């Protein structure tokens, strides 16, 4: 297991998003952390990559404790993890070429002719090869996720994590995201965390779901078990359906009293 | 009414002291850091050409405008002491003591503090200062170290070309338009032969005048609500806090330098 | 386009259509209009849109202070279809 | 405790901070405004008073 | 017979070229779904219908009668009984969720002020937002902000409703929500929807004619069923997700050997 | 090169045709029309909070700091003069000629200006100028007709609270330390003061630079590309735009009724 998140409990000043949960994830595989929107899915990632320090709990990095080592010591930790995010993360005020040999130029120590041979390779992973001379600002909104998963296999990573993929697209470049999470997987060997919403497609690529409800942990199935849960509020995350646990209509506010009057 | 009145001023209170907070402490890790010299030398020149390059078609253009003001509105007024000889007294005098640093970081502020807010707020709207964060690499050491010293020596080295255009623009209306050329208008312009006043005191109002305007230029960019109504909200209250920062300072400014 | 009822045999006859750019001589004089009707059947309507619904849940609240109730025959399709869609609480007018 | 106690603490600091920032602003801008003088006039006879108009000051020593 | 049927139109750009030359027709009752990949002018297909730009040569008509042969006056006559849906929600944020119903409801009317308050209670119960009425616009969520709109666009009981890509970036819990309204305000209220969202599971569940725009024209104008047994290389790379096909998975590009170790 | 080197010049020119023609258009469209009296009366008091009211404080703040500065180095120019009387020809004759209406129309574009542009442009990223076409009703008369009206006849109002608490500023100044008396510093002032002079004509050019600023803030407000990025490109456009349209214009009023 690369992090083991055991008691974190994360709560702000005016809503909590998470009490006493528990995630597990081992090394090669694949593990998606699915949930509905309004839950804070976006600063799960973010306690893993240490941007911010949780109230009560810890995670511990295969050995290792994230929250305490803010004294340049994360930074030697951060280099094998390259969190890819949801719109474009990368710059606009240079090429997409930069933008891929960007740890490069910093980190590792490799000469000019030889950074043209392992940067235009990396794009053909991706499919963006003949793309590489062209404005961020260009590209659409498919093309311009696929130019930061170049970005994300750029040190070797070994705990990629996804802050939710291919969502608001066409089924085109969708159908894309998801070959390339597990062409990845096998071929490179990495670990791939998505905490995506979209069903029908995540199931099919990962080995665990987590899906969270009532800001708790309600599931930890794994692909092919969760489809058979007789659960209430796992299978109404599933195929759609309108009524279950939480309610789509409002409650009883005295609707005879403002009607007629 | 002692506790439902104070209990809204709690709230006012707490946020301003930690408005102030996050504003001191993201400009303290920004330079007591390692020295790189060789690094940033291709980032100074880049940030150097949107914030004092790009913001000449601004000044230059309206500076003759107000050098051309102080010509015609100081004329009719002195029509019965020294219409030749005090006309270009006091256009050199004004725009070298509150005219300079101040008139042109009104419109420094607009162009390139206001731009510089929403280049800031548009970084963290996109997710591309937590991805920069995600590497080894110090986020506040690429946008916010090069940003800063590409703002401290632009205000005066734009200051001088505000003052050369409004000196060169008053200039039109001396030694044309019913108007001597070099004998009664220039001859009183270098009453000033010390180099103390209007020299150094126009330059330290300049320096002083940039580091508060590109504090709150990046501050506001920094401290913003990642979306598409966060970032226009903290460019229109970068050009207000600018503007009460360069003339609530000039008052204290004038009071130890001429008093 | 017209609102032709009458008030004779206590039985409110509504005939036309009911929208929501008709409504001014049967709102403004609804006062004297219900006074002891316990029947109301309506037959020349085509269909009853949010607007002309509206009108007829208030006179069953100036019908209920009254003391006596209020039946209603003649139901088209397009009344009670809309009924089902907005949820009409027991505290109204039933489906009966 | 400790949730609204502070509140009120940095509450009635920030009104000790602003009635004594009234007292700063209050010798020169509160002036002709309370300080009255009692009203008896006097006549004069002159023959011309040359550059002399409203509000002149008048000075004994 | 049908409601729109669009003849041969084009929009074309100063740089791109939208459409070329599409024929499509839109019947009375029905759900009509205009599918296709994202990149193209989905956005600018719905804004022909109501008017807002200026298309090429063609007619389009309106139950008869010409849409872009339309005056200043006679334009806002038939304006007001489509009332389409966007797709983040176009509503107003300087007023709260009650106002923001009833903002055509106000305006054009013959509706009094106590008769007022109920017709919007009414239909905030058909979407589900009936306790949802005394808060601020920018507290609700994505999911909940357009059904707030949807009541204010069956305000003045509209004919074609064109949804502006529904339910493409929510959670599948509200989405559940966003595809029962549809069909049940269709068969409630006889109006047509029109839906231009790229869910090949959900907007073909409430569909029964469906039209495929991949290379700027009309190649598939089957019903629900005919259209995922349809031989066809490009018709079939847009359903269940393929990758590989008539669409270039790579870049169109070359000389491999002078990028790679030069 | 020759044949080539209009190919960038001469494409910008039909640009700049279609720029202004636009705003001509919009504002014809805005103005001549349905005379909505009745429906427009709770909408110029919506619209008279955020450009009245919240551009109040800094003004205000702002006038004290003006009059404190200019009062205070005027002293110093005066010395050795026995002109200590006459501070009320250039504390007042100065803020009513030179000063006034362009620092005020200096801070309006950064507060009252800047956020008019937001407005619209938030609102046009959420298509909520295109969905007032679906409701059968104008768009250019409803969101674009009560926020001109609202802005032309605040900045004339808000330049009297300019002038008047920057008289009162140089009066804070003058009796603070000086030890001249209060009768001295009101004498001079009411002379050359009178009808057409310097109160109305202070009131004309206020007028000419309330409609110039609120021109460019609707018109960059309703042309802007519905993204993050055009909104903020086009907030920090109305404040150089207005920087050049007041500066720009101070030349032309300075030669018809001088003084």
């Amino acid at each position: 297991n690369l992090v083991d998140m055991r008691d974190v409990s994360f709560t702000r000043g005016n809503r909590c998003i998470f009490d006493n949960i528990s995630l597990t994830v081992p090394r090669g595989k694949i593990t998606a952390i699915m949930g509905p929107s309004g839950i804070g899915k976006t600063t799960l990632l973010r306690l893993i990559g240490g941007q911010i320090a949780p109230d009560h709990g810890e995670i511990l990095f295969d050995g290792e404790n994230i929250p305490a080592m803010s004294r340049s010591r994360l930074y030697t930790v951060r280099k094998r993890m390259s969190m890819l995010f949801q719109s474009g993360a990368l710059f606009t005020d240079m090429n997409v070429f930069d933008n891929v040999a960007y740890p490069l130029r910093e980190h590792t120590q490799l000469p000019a002719p030889l950074l043209h041979s392992t940067v235009m390779m990396k794009l053909e992973a991706v499919g963006l090869r003949g793309a590489a001379k062209l404005m961020p600002s260009e590209l659409s909104g498919g093309m311009a996720r696929r130019a930061a998963l170049a970005r994300a296999i750029a040190l070797e990573p070994d705990l990629i994590m996804f802050d939710e993929p291919f969502v608001g697209q066409d089924p085109i470049t969708m159908g894309v995201l998801v070959k390339l999470i597990s062409e990845l997987n096998s071929a490179l060997g990495v670990t791939c965390v998505v905490v995506s919403h979209d069903v029908p497609e995540v199931l099919s690529i990962a080995d665990h779901a987590w899906i969270l409800a009532d800001k708790k942990i309600v599931a930890h199935g794994s692909a092919q078990a969760l489809q058979a849960n007789p659960d209430p509020r796992v299978r109404q995350f599933l195929d759609g359906i309108a009524d279950g646990p939480v309610p789509f209509r409002y409650p009883a506010g005295d609707y005879h009293a403002d009607l007629l009057p | 009414m002692l506790l439902n009145a104070l209990a809204s001023l709690g709230h006012k209170g707490i946020k301003t002291l930690r408005t102030f907070g996050r504003a001191g402490l993201m400009l303290f890790n920004a330079l007591v850091g390692k020295p790189e010299f060789r690094k940033h030398a291709p980032l100074l020149v880049r940030q150097l050409y949107n914030v004092g390059v790009l913001s000449m078609l601004i000044i230059v253009v309206s500076g003759v405008f107000i050098g051309m003001v102080l010509g015609l509105q100081g004329y009719l007024v002195l029509t019965t002491y020294s219409a030749e000889t005090s006309l270009g007294m006091l256009v050199a005098l004004s725009l070298l003591r509150e005219l300079g640093p101040v008139v042109a970081a009104l419109l420094f502020a607009g162009r390139a503090g206001s731009a510089l807010t929403a280049e800031i707020g548009l970084m963290r709207a996109t997710e591309q200062l937590s991805s920069m964060e995600m590497m080894a690499v110090d986020p506040l050491r690429r946008v916010i170290s090069p940003r800063f010293w590409a703002g401290v020596i632009s205000l005066p080295l734009l200051t001088v070309i505000f003052v050369a255009v409004g000196i060169w623009g008053g200039s039109l209306v001396g030694v044309s338009w019913k108007g001597i050329d070099s004998g009664f208008f220039w001859s009183a312009m270098q009453n000033a032969v010390d180099w103390r006043m209007d020299l150094v005191n126009c330059l330290i109002k300049s320096v002083v005048f940039a580091i508060t305007v590109t504090w709150i230029s990046l501050f506001n960019g920094y401290d913003a609500i990642p979306t598409s109504a966060g970032i226009s909200r903290a460019t229109t209250r970068t050009v207000v806090h600018s503007s009460l920062a360069v003339l609530g300072l000039d008052f204290v400014l004038t009071a130890l330098m001429f008093g | 386009e017209s609102l032709s009822w009458m008030q004779t045999g206590d039985t409110l006859a509504l005939s036309g259509e009911l929208d929501q750019d008709v409504l001014l001589p049967l709102w403004e004089m609804r006062e004297e209009a219900v006074k002891g009707i316990t029947c109301i059947d309506l037959s020349r309507v085509s269909r009853v849109d949010t607007g002309g619904l509206a009108l007829l849940l208030h006179l069953i609240d100036l019908a209920k202070k009254q003391g006596n109730n209020v039946t209603l025959q003649g139901v088209n399709d397009k009344v009670y279809t809309l009924a089902k869609l907005y949820n009409l609480p027991a505290d109204v007018l039933p489906r009966h | 405790m400790q949730t609204k106690k502070n509140e009120i603490w940095v509450g009635i600091f920030l009104l000790a901070a602003l009635l004594a920032a009234l007292f700063v602003c209050l010798k020169a801008a509160n002036v002709t405004s309370i300080r009255t003088e009692p009203t008896y006039t006097l006549y004069a006879t002159f023959d011309n008073i040359g550059g002399l108009k409203a509000r002149s000051p008048v000075s004994i020593g």
